[PDB]
């Protein structure tokens, strides 16, 4: 029930400051629309399990 | 401006009439002292590896 402005506010900004602490990592992202749902992704060094 | 509305009487009383409104911090429990002199400062602890 929330527009893009509120959840990346809210929600992607918290959740995105606690994926620079894990090992592996090559890049991250997140994306949040006009649709009540946000989704982050997290990119590792190819060969990581 | 917030209005309540007075038990005793009826009347409708500001929220500034029973309180105090201002603008401080959220908490007051710490407190940054550098070289003698008030000042702000946070730590930084690693992650694991």
């Amino acid at each position: 029930g929330a527009t893009a402005k509120t959840i990346n506010d809210s929600v992607v900004t918290l959740i995105e400051r606690e994926l620079s602490g894990v090992k592996n990592l090559l890049y991250y992202s997140a994306t949040t629309d006009t649709s009540g749902t946000a989704e982050i992704t997290a990119t590792f060094k190819p060969g990581t399990d | 401006n917030i209005s309540l509305k007075s038990k005793t009487n009826g009347s409708v009383i500001k929220l500034s009439d029973v309180a105090n409104v201002e603008i401080g911090s959220q908490a007051y429990n710490f407190a940054i002292l550098e070289n003698g002199k008030p000042a702000t400062a946070a730590a930084i602890q690693l992650s694991p590896g």
